[PDB]
């Protein structure tokens, strides 16, 4: 079964917002936009300008494989814990998310060559309120929890979709000063625009195949290709030599 | 549903049945079937009924069920 | 078709006597399991659980009484 | 002060099934948004729950009849304190349908 | 049975992010990115630049062996506790993880020479929020908890896969200032780029 | 309509006996949490929370007595 | 005419033996639900609630005794 | 006639056993709240609050013990 | 409309017992910030802050005692 | 399937009602045990520990109720 | 969705009620330790620490009461 | 083949109706005895221990019911 | 809104063909490494 | 082998959560008694003693709650 | 060889489930009585006493439950 | 019965990592690797070398 | 809204209605124009058969 | 399933069966 995720987004933030107060002769007090005169009497008006834009796009592709016999159940589940490097070695902390995936099947054969399976799967990460800084949520993506329960038959060696999910979303807003935000001279000094657009696709496909023969080459041949290339083979040492050959070839 | 409606409909009543409105000695013994001897069970995974009986009542209750499920109509509220 | 005696019908009167208490106990547990620390949800759930406790106890004890009444009469048949 | 607001979201779940058997699906992603600030730092986020449970059947003429019950929405969360944060992530009401249709 | 994992990853982080405030004559206050003037009146605008890239790669290979008679069960489980050297002997601390692995089997013979077994296996560490320093999580690799429940027959002396797990993932993002992040001279001085790529394979 | 028994109705009389006490505690906490050093805000929230504390305690103990009252009578059925 | 046996009349003597206890518990609760923090109202309500607990318990156990007196003799009729 | 049980009569005896404790607590609170810095009023109100506090604890515990006496005997009726 | 319990009525008695003590503290803060070097304004401010300090301390301990008095009675329900 | 009864299913909704509460208590303790004098870490762990106590208290007493409901019903079988 | 109980949400109302109070204590501490002889920095830190002292005291006393309310109702379930 | 009567098959229906509760009680006791202070292990064990109690009580009473039914019929042979 | 449709045939092209167009364009394909190459082809094509 | 329970494992985490807190208190005391007039040694020892004082206070209250969690469930066995 | 019934085997699993907990309670007391002012010894013995408190309570209540399961079944023999 | 264990290992750690901050005229603040300027204004950037 | 409809012979449609609408009664939105900003409506309940 | 549908259909009913629609004395 194939888990494949596509994520894509962008976001902009632009404009300012003004507030404060001036006083005249202890005779009048003018306050724009909720500036309380009870905390400030001579403190003049301030502003707050925002300018920021970013784009995000994410991809994840994962497949678990397993085999079983006809008419018997088979269970699988897994959960690794993934970390990422928060910037800092003395001012030190860490953050991490888990990733659970589970597949439970109960297959049978057919007459025409199709294979019918009974699926129930769950997938996603746990809800952790953590990853406080900005790029940390960019560092590890999130996926929703899911649940399927569906029977499906499919001919041998070909592929069939089992279910998916797409989503597109927009947001447009313009915030401005009523009188002063429309004059063509400095009317862009009083606007506040922040658009938002996002779109995301997530789908599970599946394909089985029958298996009859054993595997060529042997697994012990495979791991000897692993250790001699990773630089970890320990059959050379004449103190560990004794026990390893006593177990390996019989 | 059906497999409860016409089961308890023919409750008791050792009797034969006549005609739906919306050779003699052989034909009389097959016309001496009990109404209560009908046994009906449902089977959901093919949307079907399993009925059983003598040579006319399997034909007979076919005429009932062909006039019992009509195609329903949609109605939209506002 | 579920057959129903008088003892089925008395136990059905408890079942039909409450409107949606079977829903209200299940929905209050679902509201409780989302946040089992709200006193407005706790005090609402204490009432419904105590109502469900007397529901089954009053239902099961009445049939138990009515069971023993019939067997004493049936014994005096022979 | 004056502003105009307009928001759009379009989502589809797809799935297949066989005739006369049930099929369940539900999903809830948690969507975040970039609160402005890295040292003076905070975040806010909303979920989008969706659930569908079905039971289809065939007809004689070719029509398809389905038995629907669906739920959708976010949880009632008092959060997103700043002004544009609720503008950042839109909300939808909780819902429930229960209807057969051919 | 053969447990084999391959891990490979890399991560880069480059760019800056700007904030702060200026004041004008105690008549105007311009504040970039949420710097409240109620906490600051003369602190000028600052930046924060990150530049760091690393690559990570990990391998672990394990085999348990045992023998049995036909038709009888056999149990095995193991859990070592692995330490690693946090830097410091007087300023001293430690961190450690356990590694539980369990296998329960029940074999039988066939006529042609195949052996049919009924397997359930578990392996991995517990999810421990620990290993606080940076290289400490690099110091000890992690493996997911697992569970199989499968009957399988296999001819004599050869090998068969029982199930595995691969994962590929990308991540790209660029954070910048809209107007000034476009000038052709030094527009890359206002970016914040962080690519990310990881891929991992695990099979029994 | 959600059905409500007598134990629901006794607990409902406490709910209807206070007008908006569940709101006023919420109103006194949000005003207190904005500036938790005001003696006018300190004196209002201690008074309303302790009133609400005795509210839930009086609610939960009253339903508890009638449970044991009802259970003693139903046991004396059989 | 509502018929009343001897067993109805023994339990009725507890109902007529107390004057207005169904009224007095309810009015003290309504005064309590209006203001659930007055110790003068709590102690008045504490007295009336504890008496009503002993009221139904003393009522229900006596009818249970007279039920058991008749049932041991009536089986010994035949 | 206002009906009074035996548990009512013990608790009514506390109301008559003190002469004007309901009056003396209320009068000492009203004089203190007008001018809350007088030590003669503080020492007068500390005394009156502490007598009424021990009053209700002695009142509420006495009805509960005789209740526990009553609940042990009624189970031993049948 | 704001609902009012017994402690609300107790806390209102503190509120009506002083005429404008909550008001008079505000004028002393306004006189000090205009000119924080007048000994006539300093001596006026020492009296009103210490009076407001004993105001909140005497109110808060009284609501705390009556909560435990009521809770001792409510615990004695069951 | 490892079998799970109805008493398992009531207790399982509490287990599924919280997402990662077993993790959140352990994660807050690990930040607390490194430096147990931070008021932000004590107050965060106080909320989660008091939440976890009420979790187990609500879990263990509720399963206790349904055990006692069933045993009264199972007793009325024979 | 990260789960939050009601006591988590009560402690969260203080957390969402202040904007950057955890930030404001840390920034005021760095200026005092840099120069611990400035009267403007001592008086600013005295106000915020005493505000932070009542901050932690008002949250923690409220969570302990709702824990005991919650523990008192669940014991009265069965 | 172990011979089984109909009364055996009723008791076998409890034995086949549950998959592995005899294994799960033994496995839950052994994990509890390794560390008898974990609240996560106690609440899991309270559910499974209470599950085994209701298993045997429902099992033993049903077989007891069919014995007296059979004993009432066999006496009426002669 | 809702709409059903009948589905009869399996999916053309293969999913493994689709994702290999995905992964070789998204930039994450890991068949190039000559140390993980062995195990990946040992599981993939039989 | 010294056996270690779950409460042992929670209490060992406070001991392992701090690196050398048992060492740092002993080393800071010997330097103060050698020269009890150094301002660098007094201010260092007030900080380390107050962390260990809050250390013992936080451990003993947490073990007390988990004891009470276990005691409430074990009581609900029978 | 000690003969062991089923109630013996449940109680034996707690004795074998702890290795030397009976030694650890006695040894921590013996080290404590020589110098009953060591916080490392006080916190270890408070912890060890709470382990011994939960040890005996879980053993004795569990054996009581399996006695009551068995006694209900043996009565249904005759 | 024979219980036999053999253990062998090695480990290396080498290299540095840099961080800190400089300020310019109280007009600009440049911070390498999460060094907050709110706690330090003149402490120059440091390193930490392991071998 | 919870409904159960039916047909007639002449073409009328008879439905069995129960509907509720409104907000919960929350005393909040303390400042003046905030309650003007969002209006409130009372809770309601109908229970009626109608053709 | 199958092994319950036509099992409970033929409960009791000592009878022969005829023909499915969707030597003589010995025979």
């Amino acid at each position: 079964l194939w888990i494949v995720d596509l994520n894509k987004s962008d976001l902009e933030r632009l404009g300012t917002s003004w507030s404060g107060s001036i006083t005249i002769g202890d005779k009048l007090g003018v306050s724009l936009n909720q500036s309380s005169i009870s905390t400030l009497d001579g403190s003049r008006f301030i502003a707050a300008v925002n300018a920021l834009e970013e784009k995000k796009q994410a991809t994840v592709v994962s497949r678990p494989v397993l085999l079983t016999q006809e008419n018997v159940p088979a269970i699988f589940d897994n959960n690794r814990t993934f970390y990422t490097k928060l910037i800092g070695e003395r001012n030190v902390a860490l953050e991490h998310v888990t990733y659970g995936t589970m597949i439970r099947v109960l297959p049978r054969f057919s007459a025409d060559g199709q294979i019918e399976m009974s699926l129930d799967i769950e997938d996603g990460n746990d809800k952790t309120p953590q990853s406080d800084t900005t790029t940390s949520v960019d560092a590890l993506p999130e996926v929703g929890r899911t649940l399927i329960s569906t029977i499906a038959r499919v001919p041998h060696g070909k592929s069939l979709l089992v279910g998916g999910y797409t989503r597109d979303a927009n947001t447009d807003t313009v915030q401005s000063i009523p009188f002063l935000g429309k004059l063509p001279l400095i009317g862009s000094l009083f606007r506040y625009s922040s658009k938002n657009k996002s779109n995301v696709v997530r789908v599970f496909m599946i394909e089985p195949k029958e298996i009859v023969d054993p595997l060529t080459p042997d697994a012990s041949e495979s791991v000897n290709n692993i250790l001699k290339q990773s630089g970890a083979w320990s059959g050379d040492d004449k103190l560990q030599k004794w026990v390893r050959v006593y177990l390996d070839r019989g | 549903g059906i497999a409860t409606a016409i089961e308890r409909l023919l409750q008791g009543e050792e009797q034969p049945l006549g005609n739906i409105v919306s050779m003699s000695l052989q034909e009389a013994l097959k016309q001496n079937a009990a109404a209560g001897n009908i046994k009906i069970v449902a089977y959901p995974d093919t949307n079907s009924l399993l009925v059983k009986g003598t040579a006319e009542q399997v034909h007979f209750i076919e005429m009932l069920v062909k006039a019992l499920d009509v195609a329903k109509r949609h109605v939209e509220l506002s | 078709t579920p057959w129903s005696g008088y003892l089925d019908d008395v136990s059905a009167k408890f079942d039909t006597g409450v409107d949606n208490l079977q829903t209200q106990v299940t929905e209050a547990l679902d509201k409780l399991a989302a946040k089992p620390s709200d006193p407005a949800l706790l005090a609402a759930y204490q009432s419904k659980l105590s109502e469900y406790n007397l529901y089954r106890n009053a239902q099961s004890n009445t049939v138990k009484v009515f069971k023993d009444i019939d067997a004493a009469i049936i014994q005096n048949f022979r």
